[PDB]
């Protein structure tokens, strides 16, 4: 049914990466899926930026593993990366402090800390400059509620700091309530940032979708992405107008990982089913992910931060086995 | 030494809390003589509002001034209450520990570290303006002086309070320069104290990995440009914001020790408004008093109506009286 | 969409704000020389003075909202705070973006340079109405200041605009876009924008550095100017020196509705307040300006050939410009030389 | 013995007005000399040393026109802390502009303002300039214009200042002339708006002594007086800094029209030196080279292409060089 493969870039990075993304390959291989990888890395002449801009106008979904290192943050403006989505969901087999929870993190990543001109005017004396708009958050605004209708959630909470930011903070939750109204079916919620994040620890159970500007966007994904069970977890994608990147979800899970082998891969191998689900090759979305949460259920394999002691190469080719024709899915 | 510490009543919950607080200190009968007063955002005559001069004098007299709640400032587009307190006395640290109560169950239970974040500048020195139409800018600055001075201060309660090490808070990748030099006069202060173990975490890192084992940190020191968000979220940890204590260290040794409730007056007056806080924000004081027999005392006693079972309160899954509290402590001081 | 302006029966109701200084005297005057022309205008008395509240300013705002023009005394500020001046509040808030200053010299007034003739468009809601100051540490007093290319195209559109229809030819743009190049090279190009759409109206530019040295030297040499609200007042300051004082330049804040007409000085004279020596040619031309608005074309011609007339008496000088003859007596003038009979000239 | 001071001839008509001007200086008999260097642009963006050395230890300095990528002047102010731009305008006894009896110097803040400024744009058609200005360079700039004025014998020092827009950097920079003032009770101290000062400067410049102001509006002020005297070809300069230097220079601009051809006028640096004998003591040859130039001018004789006339960078010079011997 499918002539050919979808082109799909892809950056590998630096680091963990290159494994986690050769985790991709084989369960991709085993998995019969039309895709096809390119890939083009990422100082000296970055004649690549524009050599990946190239494909990325060509294929227009990716996939990175975070170039650990202005780098990754040009590329994002390049491409208008207004949205990030972090999918907190417990995997079922993989027991944390706080079970069975499902959150999507919406947060804005065009403006605020993504902005902020830094200068001195004083020796000792250092000084911020954030931006926040009307264009930007009402942009946020829209996806999260247009988001949490595809998806079928029934809440959108904006998280902010109105106490404190009266303006700027204030600016954004009216974009959210203008937003709010043209989706009805859709409870909305605000609820401010220190007391959303002691909530988050407390009653996660309460939240749905959660959208936010960007300074307090970076730390609630690390935050949630801790609930579930941890960086290695945890999935994300990123979204331009046209564009779309899929890569991992928590964003400093480590101050250095080195050793190879040893680093899980269920965040690309997840956020890689969602990315299918994107081009809409829904089946294999449902395929790949079925038996990486039902490699997890059986408990058998496990790395070395999820339990047991199997090493990523033997975490990845059991989840072959279990795709390559050992799968039910028969429910309709 | 009698010493005398100034009291502010509390706006809503703070009568039935403050006085449980002095009842409870009636029980161990601590040397605190509490000159009571009131903070209520009064107009000063040059333009801008100012304390009342009865406080201003008690603390500056005394040094340590125990505080309680304070009656959100939604009157009218003028200054909080709080943010007078803060500059008047000059004071640069906020101190809020967390500790797993022994009693209270809560997912998190091996919790021990004590969150200091630099109260001077950064996000409260906020000035947020427009430049054209739903285009807000903030302006918020970070100045090498009082990082130092926090720098400093963090390493002094590490040995002053016997811990271990500590862990310096931040985002120098997003921010470089306001954060570099942040963490740059930390360096500076970790080779002055080299018997306290000195690390760097990104606030994201930390995030990640309080929330899977917060066993790991002990004593964080941190910028005001986060603000209460990595307090607020341990917190949660232990269960309640009714159960964790603050303090405003200041300069001059003056001192407020608080809660950080609200006003929410639902229950206030209802004999029913938990004190677990005011107490422990107390025994804090104590122990800046250097009355640490007389408030060790007062701790466990706490502690263990708690572990107790019967005698809670009903904002920790009960539902008695902060009557029926504050006199299991009374009678369990006396051993 | 707005209520009309307050013109039923011929009339037209315009706000007076009298104004500190010898704002009060000179306005009575002008409702004196008004009265006697037979113009259809009433004044509409506002308050704009008292100090630290905006109870006051925020009344005259609502009036001149009311009526759509008014003409002004100057106030004077000197609370105290860092807070905004009243003037500017106006001129911000009623959006009056297009300061304008017409500089002919005057034939009765010679000093040091004759035939001068400028027009002074200038910017009037950002740049130094937009800093933004504050003391970051003690010792450290920063300044954000705004220019956007919105205000700086219709300032732009509205000096060739007004250089066509009044028939000059030159326009000069104003400028010290060298030392801050991002900024007044912005304004500069939208001067661009607009000298195409324009061709027959010669464009031009200047560092503002050597228009204030052209300006003392050879004068003569500029048609309109146009330039960003910056530089302080130079410019509109040094041809109020040349041509005679301020008590002789009248300029107009309009806007896209709104106008307000007053003295080209910011001036308010306390030290001859209520003595009859302050000088009413600059508000007299002003409300000339002002009636030329409200279309009363007629009415202001008359009005200013006699205003003209009066300057041309070496005894109707007042001691601004050497004189000593006296305000009563310059109006008296002024007075004379409008004649009407049946209402008309 | 002599005295050895560095030299910095420029671009366009800059070498041949300096070595003009060494001409007519040693055609006075006076002792100078002069260990040449060239800025230009080196990289941390710094300029040559080989001038940098030199006048560290030759600390007086002569300088000339130039062109513009951190831009040579702006090297020069942060390098060596020229901290104030001294200006005299005072009108020429011949040279017959309506302004006759002009008399004004116009110190001016040279480390603040828009030289600390940083222009970056906000949104798409929002430029934002952030300035700053401190207590510190206000107290030193303001200390600086009373030594000038007890010095060179001046009576009023008027701080220009505009505290209607800019409330509260002039009224910072006003609070420090105060205290400045207050020690300094010689001097006759006012403050003008900066707006009265245009007006009045235009009506009668007499009145006008020292004028100290901040940077913020910057040149303009200064610029407006060379207007009254004549121009920027015979107005002089100065630019007293930290370390004990102090360049003097010409203000003219890097005359590319006419870069040889022998068309120039070097009044400008040969006044800016003239000011240079009185920094460095030698008021004697001073007054010589001076009032040889107002005389070269009074008569009539000669007047190049800014005066009109036909002289030429020779025919003025040497016409100079004869006069100082008498």
């Amino acid at each position: 049914r499918v002539e050919g493969s979808f082109p799909v870039t892809m950056l590998p990075g630096d680091g963990v990466g290159p494994e986690l993304m050769h985790a991709v390959k084989e369960v991709f291989k085993a998995a019969a899926v039309p895709v096809e990888f390119q890939e083009h890395h990422l100082m000296a002449s970055e004649e690549k930026l524009e050599q990946v801009l190239s494909s990325m106008k060509e294929n227009k979904v990716a996939i990175i593993g975070k170039i650990h290192t202005s780098y990754d943050m040009r590329l994002r403006r390049k491409l208008d990366l207004f949205a990030n989505v972090v999918h907190v969901k417990s995997l079922p087999g993989y027991m944390t402090r706080h079970n069975n929870l499902d959150l999507v993190i919406i947060r804005e990543q065009t403006e605020g800390e993504y902005s902020s001109l830094e200068h001195e005017s004083a020796r000792g004396v250092i000084e911020c400059l954030k931006i926040v708009t009307r264009a930007k958050s009402q942009r946020i605004a829209k996806f999260a509620f247009d988001y949490a209708t595809k998806k079928g959630r029934g809440k959108v909470t904006a998280v902010h700091k109105a106490n404190i930011m009266k303006l700027g903070d204030g600016l954004f939750l009216q974009c959210c309530e203008e937003v709010a109204e043209l989706y009805p079916k859709i409870k909305f919620e605000t609820m401010i940032i220190d007391n959303c994040c002691m909530q988050l620890v407390q009653n996660p159970y309460q939240f749905d979708v959660l959208v936010m500007p960007n300074l307090y966007g970076n730390i609630i994904d690390n935050l949630a992405a801790g609930l579930v069970g941890g960086a290695g977890v945890v999935p994300g994608e990123s979204y331009s107008a046209e564009y779309a990147v899929f890569e991992t979800g928590a964003r400093h899970p480590f101050a250095q990982a080195v050793g190879r082998n040893i680093a899980n891969p269920t965040a690309m191998l997840l956020s890689a089913s969602n990315m299918l689900r994107h081009l809409n090759l829904e089946y294999h979305s449902s395929m790949i992910a079925d038996a990486v949460k039902k490699v997890i259920k059986v408990g058998k394999v496990r790395t070395s931060d999820m339990g047991g002691y199997a090493t990523c190469h033997d975490f990845t080719e059991e989840i072959c086995r279990r795709v390559k024709d050992l799968d039910e899915n028969l429910y309709f | 030494g009698v010493q005398t510490v100034t009291l502010i009543p509390g706006d809503g919950i703070g009568p039935e809390i403050s006085a449980a607080v002095m009842k409870i200190f009636d029980a161990a009968k601590a040397p605190i003589q509490w000159e009571e007063r009131n903070v209520t955002a009064i107009q000063g005559p040059g333009g801008k509002w100012m304390i009342p001069s009865e406080a201003k004098e008690s603390m500056d007299k005394n040094k340590m001034g125990l505080k309680g709640p304070l009656k959100t400032p939604i009157a009218a587009g003028h200054p909080s209450m709080n943010l007078l307190l803060r500059k008047t006395f000059d004071l640069y640290a906020n101190v809020r520990p967390c500790v797993s109560i022994e009693g209270y169950k809560t997912p998190y239970t091996d919790v021990n570290i004590v969150t200091i974040r630099e109260n001077t500048e950064g996000e409260y020195s906020g000035i947020e303006h427009v430049i054209v139409d739903g285009v807000v800018q903030s302006i918020k600055l970070i100045t090498e002086g009082a990082s130092k001075r926090i720098a400093e201060f963090a390493f002094e309660y590490a040995r002053n309070n016997h811990r271990s090490n500590v862990t310096a808070v931040h985002k120098a990748n997003i921010m470089r320069m306001s954060d570099g030099l942040f963490l740059q006069k930390c360096r500076e202060v970790a080779e002055s104290c080299k018997d306290i173990k000195f690390n760097e975490m990104y606030l994201d890192t930390v995030c990640l990995n309080m929330v899977q084992d917060p066993s790991q940190f002990d004593v964080l020191v941190m910028p005001n440009l986060y603000g209460d968000i990595l307090s607020d979220l341990c917190a949660g940890l232990i269960g309640g914001l009714g159960v964790t204590p603050s303090g405003n260290i200041g300069a001059n040794g003056v001192a407020i020790f608080e809660s950080v409730h609200g006003t929410a007056p639902d229950i206030a007056g209802k004999d029913m408004a938990n004190p677990t806080a005011l107490l422990l924000s107390a025994v804090m004081m104590l122990r800046h008093m250097g009355l640490f027999d007389h408030a060790a005392r007062i701790e466990a006693a706490c502690f263990a109506t708690i572990k107790d079972g019967k005698s809670l309160t009903k904002d920790l899954g009960g539902n008695a009286k902060c009557s029926d509290f504050t006199e299991e402590i009374c009678r369990r001081v006396k051993d | 969409t707005i209520p009309p302006s307050a013109k039923y029966g011929g009339r037209h109701t315009v706000t007076m704000i009298p104004g500190d200084g010898i704002g009060p005297e000179l306005m009575l005057h002008v409702k004196s020389v008004f009265r006697h022309a037979c113009v259809p205008v009433d004044f509409e008395e506002v308050h704009v003075s008292s100090n630290a509240d905006e109870e006051d300013i925020r009344n005259a705002i609502m009036a001149i909202r009311r009526n759509r023009v008014a003409l002004k005394g100057n106030i004077e500020t000197n609370l105290p705070p860092s807070h905004k001046s009243r003037n500017n509040i106006l001129r911000t808030s009623l959006d009056l973006y297009a300061n304008v200053i017409h500089c002919k010299s005057l034939p009765g007034v010679v000093t040091r340079h004759k035939d001068i003739d400028i027009l002074i468009v200038r910017e009037n809601t950002e740049g130094e109405y937009s800093s933004l100051e504050h003391e970051s540490v003690a010792g450290v007093v920063e300044s954000l200041k705004i220019i956007t290319k919105a205000k700086s195209l219709r300032i732009a559109e509205y000096a060739f605009k007004l250089a066509q229809e009044s028939g000059r030819k030159k326009v000069t743009a104003v400028h010290k876009a060298n030392i801050m190049k991002l900024g007044d090279g912005l304004f500069l190009q939208c001067c661009r924008e607009v000298a195409a759409r324009y061709p027959q109206i010669t464009f031009e530019n200047m560092i503002v550095d050597n228009t204030t040295m052209q300006l003392v030297s050879r004068p003569q040499q500029f048609d309109v100017m146009v330039m960003p609200n910056l530089y302080g007042n130079i410019v509109n300051n040094v041809c109020a020196g040349l041509v005679g004082g301020p008590g002789l330049v009248a300029g107009a804040n309009y806007g896209h509705v709104y106008a307000v007409f007053e003295t080209a000085t910011r001036n308010t004279g306390k030290s001859i307040a209520n003595k009859n020596i302050a000088n009413p040619t600059a508000t007299l031309l002003a409300s000339c300006m002002m009636l030329d608005h409200l279309k009363l074309h007629s009415y202001a011609t008359s009005i200013r050939k006699a205003v003209l007339a009066s300057m041309d008496n070496e005894n109707m000088h007042t001691p601004d410009i050497g004189g000593q003859g006296t305000t009563s007596e310059a109006i008296q003038d002024v007075i004379r030389h409008i004649r009407v009979i049946n209402g008309r000239a």
